[PDB]
RNA sequence: GGUUGCGGCCAUAUCUACCAGAAAGCACCGUUUCCCGUCCGAUCAACUGUAGUUAAGCUGGUAAGAGCCUGACCGAGUAGUGUAGUGGGUGACCAUACGCGAAACUCAGGUGCUGCAAUCU
RNA sequence: GAGAACAGAAAUCUCCAGUAGAACAAAAGGGUAAAAGCCCCCUUGAUUUUGAUUUUCAGUGUGAAUACAAACCAUGAAAGU
RNA sequence: AAGCUCGUAUCAGUUUUAUGAGGUAAAGCGAAUGAUUAGAGGUUCCGGGGUCGAAAUGACCUUGACCUAUUCUCAAACUUUAAAUAUGUAAGAAGUCCUUGUUACUUAAUUGAACGUGGACAUUUGAAUGAAGAGCUUUUAGUGGGCCAUUUUUGGUAAGC
């Protein structure tokens, strides 16, 4: 009958990436993890001690422990019309600080710039991020640039 | 279902106003088989405010047909009349998202007319009614109001 | 190769070439994730490892840590500075090892002010001992021997510069079962041995035994121990006063030079082979299919 | 006891190929897929035709087989066994099952039963190559075919030479120019890629310019 | 060119292979110690064969690896039952060289009926100085085509120091 | 710029075949008293740096080279796909509308970058 | 692949090539090359205390697992494990 | 059902932007595994026949196996590549920055780590659209045979299965 063990259905997902077998790469090591940072979650198949389970990879939480050779992190998963908590262990492999701030990061530092670049000159703010705008009018020109008229083309076979 | 929601459209042949970015041109694209949207002229935000035009205030919904009752609402924007409601409109000003989210749904009857079309539920460009029909929209919209 | 040997368009393909330093069979991966990674709780500590590597006759001591944009050199030494400190001659022996050791010791553990407290054994007669922690002070400075792909053997030379190092100060943990004079059989080690390499007792009783049994060999090696006039007995000495040497100025004196590195980068360049432009190749082909085709 | 083909025309299932997971199943009807003058090299037979679905369908083994046979022997009683070189161009490697028959629908799962082409739109049937002063010949040889298939199927005269991939005038100029040469049944090109040393040693009578 | 491509002896390998443990074999391993000075190796069957009665793990041979003037003395003295004559086989592709003779007597040796007589495999493997580089542990490294041992080079090496002949086609 | 020790990214670093490498280094290389390991001082250990060598390692350069990396309105807005219709067709299937959009192919261009420390005509 | 007396398709000896095409009790799938495979050396962490966590879930139990804390040990020159 | 605490607060079966995860569709097979049509060129002291032979580790045909570069065709339990639709997190006052206390953890180290005291910048304070508000607590009914349509889809020749 059914089976649906532990790591049951991950065949491709624990995977290791064509051409890229064999030792992690000693970067991996040298990262170093605060509690409230926030990391991707993906399991590496060579490294089965510490491995997050199926249903946490592709997600991203938050760390709330550090301890020798591990993160400790939640999540938040949802089962039935709500969310719990889960606080998972997780070897440093199976994780990577996430870019999923930097531009949030990126954004403030520069929006505390020209808010001093401004202010102190005589305002003209104006650092909220806006939509794609329609396109303004334009006068586009010929001189080079006649147009070709094309048709449709005739049915054919090539075999 | 949730998009025709957030565009305060829960009625067949109501309309309201949109400002154009990606961030709203995608939901646009998300509800095209249940709508009809075109540029609309000057003559027709003009007589759609004068004749079917309410503001929300405390909820409730208020015919316009006095000017106070613009600026006690919209006044803080400047906008003090129903002439200046619409042209915040028109020219989607600084200040469209409260000017326009002021403006309760219009409420439109059936055309008149008709629909000019055997079959609504396909797009305007298979001789349909929905989708973009560009400056089309006012001659039907006219005939809505 | 032979024919039935040499290799595909699918084997290449697929093929996953190792670290760099794997092709190149210089770095043991599985021994430098194991020396290099921290606690993660011990959050940018630096892990420090003594790297003792030894060249066909120069002797190498760095003290380095871990960056994931490279490594980082805290302090090193070389055998070859050892006369300096009056030691001409067997810089590559197990007592030029310790004597480098000392110097790296010393050397760093100056530079970081660990100087004056934390001297390590002065004497040395190869008793058994790791740095211990001075009451209410600094902890030594921590340290982890990279051997590298030595073998470990008990006797390798490659613990001793570990001996020189946890001689002069530094705190490198270590057991004894591979200095020389650790009995086999007993769970005991001979420090009268141990003292005899420090000082290089093996090479000095090699002299005196090679001076009445053969000379002709006593000449062709130990040839420079002739010129200099250094016979046995003084070996210990010699050794001794570049322990003091060492300890009392350790600080490092770089080469005088001469020639700036943009000179050296002048006659180098000369001998540097310049690569092709595909105009050029273009026209060793155009000219290879008038000649090889061209029907001569 | 075979069923009707109309029972697996359509292609109702995932591909069951015969593999380790199926493994007791019936040899295909048709074994043979090139017949006539298959030795001949690549200019003595310019001209090409092809049998052409028109149907997203399956094929048997057994029609495939059967209409092998009806083509075949047209072609070669009218035109001569030598005279052109049919190409079966579909190999049916889909397994049919069969739910033979106690029990009842309890466990249903049926034993292989035939195979089948899967074939496209589009997708070619049967190729064939001739001289150009055969083309009728041949053409019946498809047409009589088709009455051995379920679905539309068209015939086609094809733009290029023979089972080539280029058409006839840019095979020609590629080969009174100089970088075609003579395999089995097929032909190899010239390349401007690789060593050039062996370059030249394969295609001697190119590098003159012309001829 | 030639400065140190040289092509010295790498090792010499002598190999006994009885069909069989115990006495004869024990007896067989006598005879390559007191010929080699070293102590020889046995060699474990690595499976079962029943028509050349063997059983896997039986101990079923004994061998030597001498290296270093030792080997050129012995090498010389099989040689000699060999008349000095090999044949274009016996070279390998890659360098080396070997080859049998039945009766160990035949190279100096008395006989005595506590030992019997055997049969025994001479090869000789060959190379030039820088070898270690295929040995060593650290940058373990592949010699160049231009100082791999060839066959022609190692049959010219032979040819001329033992001035032997090599026969045949 | 060379080189060495320790590295990071881990083929533009790999592979096949040739040729070139000053100076230093590295290397190969000599030895068997001592610690130490072997059937074998080949590996591994020690000693010398003396007796020898660029031959190999190493580094670089050549090749309408194999591989690999990058690019492109090359293929292709193709295959596939979300959404729509009381669209076509007996069916199998297929067009159209508002969107998203490949892979192979083909052509061009490349063939390690770089961190710390010491050293070098 | 090419080499060596008896010796053959298969015995034991040597060299070359070799991305794993092997092996890791077992089903299969992941994983692994100075190893996770093969040889050897030393051992009992297959131990002691009581919590947290993941899968299955009611976010009960059981099974199995993960990362710590407090011990006592093992091994290794050591980082460690 | 009863409410309770609050109120523009916080809220979302939606979009946008930024950053992930995935191996389906397609595609591929002169790329690995596995299948499959055809020739062409190689290689034998090495599967067998066979003419010459006293034999040959002989020569010559021959058919096989392999190898080379090619050729037609395929995969739910094959795959380098790799969509569309779905899917995790983030878009600030619980924020950013400065000065420098606490400890038995941690560092070679007043080093770090965690929690802080003091100070500087207000709503264009950091996308869109919406919000008949938001949050929270108790208790209890009925139900626990389901069926149908478009699309995806398994078994079956098929079914109003
Ligand atoms: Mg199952
Ligand atoms: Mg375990
Ligand atoms: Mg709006
Ligand atoms: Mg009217
Ligand atoms: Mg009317
Ligand atoms: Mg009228
Ligand atoms: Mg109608
Ligand atoms: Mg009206
Ligand atoms: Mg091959
Ligand atoms: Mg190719
Ligand atoms: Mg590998
Ligand atoms: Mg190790
Ligand atoms: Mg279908
Ligand atoms: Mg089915
Ligand atoms: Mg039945
Ligand atoms: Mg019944
Ligand atoms: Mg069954
Ligand atoms: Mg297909
Ligand atoms: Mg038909
Ligand atoms: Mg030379
Ligand atoms: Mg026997
Ligand atoms: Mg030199
Ligand atoms: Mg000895
Ligand atoms: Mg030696
Ligand atoms: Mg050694
Ligand atoms: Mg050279
Ligand atoms: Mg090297
Ligand atoms: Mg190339
Ligand atoms: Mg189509
Ligand atoms: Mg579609
Ligand atoms: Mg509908
Ligand atoms: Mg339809
Ligand atoms: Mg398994
Ligand atoms: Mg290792
Ligand atoms: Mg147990
Ligand atoms: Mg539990
Ligand atoms: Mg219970
Ligand atoms: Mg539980
Ligand atoms: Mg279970
Ligand atoms: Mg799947
Ligand atoms: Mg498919
Ligand atoms: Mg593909
Ligand atoms: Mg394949
Ligand atoms: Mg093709
Ligand atoms: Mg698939
Ligand atoms: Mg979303
Ligand atoms: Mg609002
Ligand atoms: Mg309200
Ligand atoms: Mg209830
Ligand atoms: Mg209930
Ligand atoms: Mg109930
Ligand atoms: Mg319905």
């Amino acid at each position: 009958g059914k089976s649906h063990g532990y790591r049951s259905r991950t065949r491709y997902m624990f995977q290791r990436d064509f051409r890229k077998h064999g030792a992690v790469h000693l970067s991996t090591y040298l990262k170093v993890y605060k509690v409230g940072d926030i990391v991707d979650i993906k399991a590496n198949g060579s490294i089965q001690k510490g491995m997050p389970h199926k249903f946490y990879q592709g997600k991203t939480g938050v760390v709330y422990n550090v301890t020798k050779s591990s993160v400790g992190v939640i999540i938040n998963k949802m089962v039935g019309n709500r969310y719990l908590e889960k606080r998972l262990n997780l070897r440093v492999e199976h994780i990577k600080h996430s870019k999923c701030r930097q531009e949030f990061l990126e954004r403030v530092k520069a929006n505390a710039a020209k808010r001093a670049e401004a202010k102190a000159q005589g305002v003209a703010v104006q650092l909220k991020r806006q939509p794609a705008q329609p396109r303004e009018s334009r006068i586009v020109s010929t001189e080079g640039n006649v147009p070709q008229t094309l048709a449709p083309v005739p049915y054919e076979t090539f075999i | 279902r949730k998009v025709l929601q957030l565009l305060r459209l829960t009625r067949i042949n109501s309309g309201t106003f949109v400002k154009v970015t990606k961030a709203t041109l995608e939901l646009l694209k998300l509800i095209e088989p249940y709508v009809a949207y075109g540029y609309p002229s000057y003559s027709t935000i003009r007589q759609l405010v004068y004749k079917r035009g309410f503001g929300k205030i405390n909820k409730q919904r208020v015919p316009l047909s006095d000017n106070a009752i613009i600026e006690a609402n919209l006044g803080k924007y400047g906008i003090l009349s129903i002439d200046d409601l619409i042209h915040e409109i028109i020219t989607v000003g600084p200040h469209f998202k409260q000017a326009n989210n002021f403006l309760w749904p219009f409420k439109l009857s059936n055309p008149s007319g008709g629909w000019g079309v055997p079959r609504k539920f396909k797009h305007f460009i298979q001789g349909g009614s929905f989708g973009n029909r560009e400056e089309f929209i006012n001659k039907l919209v006219k005939s809505m109001n | 190769a032979f024919q039935k040997d040499a290799k595909s368009s699918a084997y290449s393909s697929r093929f996953q070439t190792p670290f760099r330093r794997r092709r190149e069979g210089k770095t043991d991966y599985y021994q430098r994730k194991r020396l290099v990674t921290q606690h993660k709780a011990k959050y940018n500590t630096p892990k420090y490892r003594l790297v003792v590597r030894f060249t066909n006759k120069d002797i190498i001591c760095q003290i380095i840590s871990s960056t994931i944009t490279g490594d980082v050199v805290l302090a090193a030494a070389y055998s070859h500075e050892l006369p300096r400190y009056g030691i001409t001659h067997g810089l590559t022996n197990w007592a030029a090892a310790y004597a480098t050791g000392l110097l790296i010791a010393r050397r760093t553990l100056q530079k970081l002010g660990l100087d004056e407290t934390y001297k390590g054994v002065e004497e040395v007669e190869g008793e058994y001992e790791l740095t211990e922690a001075v009451e209410d002070g600094p902890r030594p400075f921590k340290v982890f021997l990279d051997i590298g792909l030595q073998r470990t053997t008990t006797g390798a030379r490659v613990f001793g510069a570990l001996k020189g190092a946890s001689d002069g100060g530094l705190y490198v943990p270590h057991s004894e079962n591979r200095f020389p004079g650790w009995d086999f059989e007993t769970e005991e080690i001979d420090p009268e041995l141990l003292r005899s390499y420090i000082f290089g007792g093996h090479v000095s009783q090699y002299m005196e035994e090679l001076a009445d049994d053969d000379e002709e060999r006593f000449s062709e090696l130990f040839k420079g121990y002739l010129a200099d006039d250094i016979d046995a007995d003084s070996l210990e000495d010699i050794y001794t006063s570049a322990h003091e040497a060492i300890r009392a100025d350790p600080a490092f004196k770089p080469t005088e030079k001469k020639f700036t590195k943009e000179q050296y980068a002048a006659e180098s360049k000369k001998y540097r082979q310049t690569k092709l432009s595909k105009e050029e190749r273009a026209a060793r082909v155009a000219a290879k299919i008038a000649a090889l085709a061209g029907q001569q | 006891a075979r069923r009707p083909a109309r029972c697996y025309r359509y292609q109702k299932n995932k591909p069951y190929p015969k593999s380790r997971y199926n493994r007791a199943v019936p040899d295909s009807k048709i074994r043979i897929y090139d017949l006539g003058k298959k030795k001949a090299t690549v200019d003595e037979f310019p001209l090409c035709v092809h049998l052409v679905s028109n149907e997203l369908e399956q094929l048997s083994s057994e029609a495939l087989e059967a209409a092998r046979i009806c083509a075949n022997k047209y072609m070669t009683t009218v035109s001569g066994r030598d005279a052109f070189h049919l190409r079966v161009r579909v190999h049916p490697f889909h397994v049919l099952r069969i739910n033979k028959m106690q029990q009842g629908m309890r466990g249903a799962w049926g034993k292989p039963h035939g195979l089948a082409a899967r074939v496209d739109i589009g997708q070619i049937i049967f190729s064939v190559r001739t001289k150009d002063s055969n083309k009728d010949v041949v053409v019946e040889g498809l047409r009589r075919a088709r009455y051995k298939f379920p679905g539309q199927q068209k015939i086609i005269l094809s733009k290029k030479w023979g089972f080539t991939n280029l058409d006839r005038p840019e095979y020609l100029k590629k080969r009174e120019a100089g970088e075609v040469k003579d395999d089995g049944a097929f032909v190899k090109f010239l390349s401007k890629k690789g060593s050039l040393e062996n370059n030249i040693r394969e295609f001697p009578e190119y590098f003159a310019a012309q001829a | 060119q030639n400065p140190m491509r040289d092509l010295k002896i790498e090792k010499l390998v002598l190999n006994i292979s009885v069909g069989e443990s115990g006495d004869r074999l024990t007896r067989a391993s006598k005879v390559l110690e007191q010929l080699s000075g070293q102590t020889p190796v046995q060699s474990k069957a690595r499976y079962t064969v029943r028509t050349f009665g063997i059983r896997r793990n039986e101990k079923i041979a004994v061998h030597v690896t001498v290296r270093g003037p030792k080997a050129e003395e012995i090498l010389e003295r099989g040689l000699k039952v060999k008349e000095y004559q090999l044949r274009d086989r016996n070279f390998s592709a890659t360098g080396n060289f070997g080859f049998g003779i039945d009766e160990h007597i035949d190279l100096g040796i008395k006989y005595d009926p506590s030992i019997g007589i055997f049969g025994m495999d001479f090869y000789v493997v060959m190379n030039r100085p820088g070898a270690r580089v295929t040995r060593r542990k650290r940058c373990k490294g592949t010699v160049g085509n231009s100082h791999k041992t060839t066959k022609e080079d190692t049959v010219s090496w032979f040819k001329q120091k033992y001035d032997a002949d090599v026969l045949d086609k």
